[PDB]
């Protein structure tokens, strides 16, 4: 597996390869919801690197919650939980267009801020 | 009965004194139509619809949401008179120089230009392509992320009830929405814009559109599985599943 990484039937060693933050996608592949939808946060809380991806996996976490078969009552926890975590990053999302081109600031392409 | 409704239009539109009538009813005949998927039944009515009537109009709770519907009709019409262009154009590629195995000398540089050519025109049809993709994409932006309140989302809360117009503008947004952002993922994908494939998930999920209630459980999860092909794709191109550089 480190050593297909590292480099059809190759989709079938690549769902066995996909064992590990590629997770997700057997996930959603398996139908496997719910399960998609815990890596895919565990994933976007890690993220630092890029704001851009950070918000992506959220929003993939939160539609594969949504689309997954939770009781209407835990269906309420994970989006509010979730609505939590849009709320903080709501913050460096509506950072002004005056500062960003004055810092020089990549649109995208720049880090998940601290408060 | 088509022609019975179309044509009732003619008679609300002669008399301008009758224009916000004229609109509000075509709108309704036009909200029958789309959940029909009749776009030329559509236009054909919207036409009919003098260019310059929301001009003159100028407000009841009643006239602000039919020039709002209206202009919404538009932008969903548009969204599918430049993708079925696009569409038109994406199977209209040139086609590669056919080979004649063992050629005489003559044969070979008939050839020798008809594949220098063929070098010319595949890339004038991702030139075009390139103009219809980012043609068709702005449109159903546009739709999908209508300004002031969401598409087919009246902005006036002051009317007298109107049971039909509301759940006919609610529907739809379950029809033509989920309908729309699977054509954009196919625009997308088509194009290799994978990265941004996967940004559809971030305009659906948004707590500023709501888009994904829109959407039955089902359209979900099919919509999931249609990202995680967009995925691959960047996956074959080396990038981690969202498109960004691997470090």
């Amino acid at each position: 597996l480190f050593r297909w990484y590292l480099e059809q039937h190759g989709q079938l060693a690549n769902f066995l390869q996909a064992h590990e933050h590629l997770s997700w996608l057997h996930e959603i592949n398996s139908q496997e919801l719910e399960k998609a939808h815990a890596t895919l946060l565990g994933l976007a809380n890690m993220e630092t690197r890029y704001f851009a991806k950070k918000k992506t996996l959220l929003g993939l976490s939160k539609l594969a919650a949504l689309a997954s078969d939770f009781s209407e009552d835990m269906l309420q926890e994970k989006i509010e939980e979730m609505a939590e975590q849009e709320r903080f990053l709501l913050h460096q999302e509506t950072l002004p267009e005056q500062l960003l081109a004055e810092k020089q600031l990549n649109l995208s392409a720049m880090p998940v801020l601290t408060a | 009965e088509d022609r019975l409704k179309i044509d009732v239009i003619d008679w609300l539109v002669f008399d301008p004194a009758q224009r916000a009538e004229a609109l509000k009813q075509g709108n309704a005949i036009m909200r029958k139509f789309l959940a029909s998927k009749k776009h030329e039944a559509a236009k054909e009515v919207f036409v009919k619809i003098p260019q310059d009537s929301i001009a003159e109009i100028y407000l009841p709770a009643e006239d602000d949401n039919a020039i709002r519907e209206h202009l919404c009709i538009r932008a969903y019409l548009e969204a599918h008179e430049t993708f079925n262009e696009w569409f038109k154009h994406m199977n209209s590629v040139p086609q590669k120089p056919a080979l004649i195995p063992q050629p005489t000398f003559t044969e070979k540089v008939a050839h020798e230009h008809k594949e220098k050519k063929y070098e010319m025109d595949f890339g004038i049809w991702k030139g075009h392509l390139d103009a219809l993709t980012a043609d068709v994409k702005e449109k159903m932006y546009n739709v999908l992320l209508f300004v002031d309140g969401g598409w087919m989302v009246d902005v006036r809360e002051d009317a007298k009830e109107d049971h039909e117009r509301t759940h006919q503008m609610v529907l739809l947004r379950k029809l033509c929405l989920p309908m729309l952002c699977f054509l954009l993922h196919t625009i997308l994908h088509s194009t290799g814009q994978y990265q941004e494939c996967l940004q559809l998930a971030d305009m659906v999920s948004s707590e500023r559109h709501k888009l994904y209630l829109v959407f039955s459980k089902e359209e979900l999860r099919k919509l999931l599985q249609k990202l995680r092909e967009s995925s691959l794709m960047l996956l074959d191109q080396g990038l981690d599943p969202l498109g960004y550089e691997i470090q």
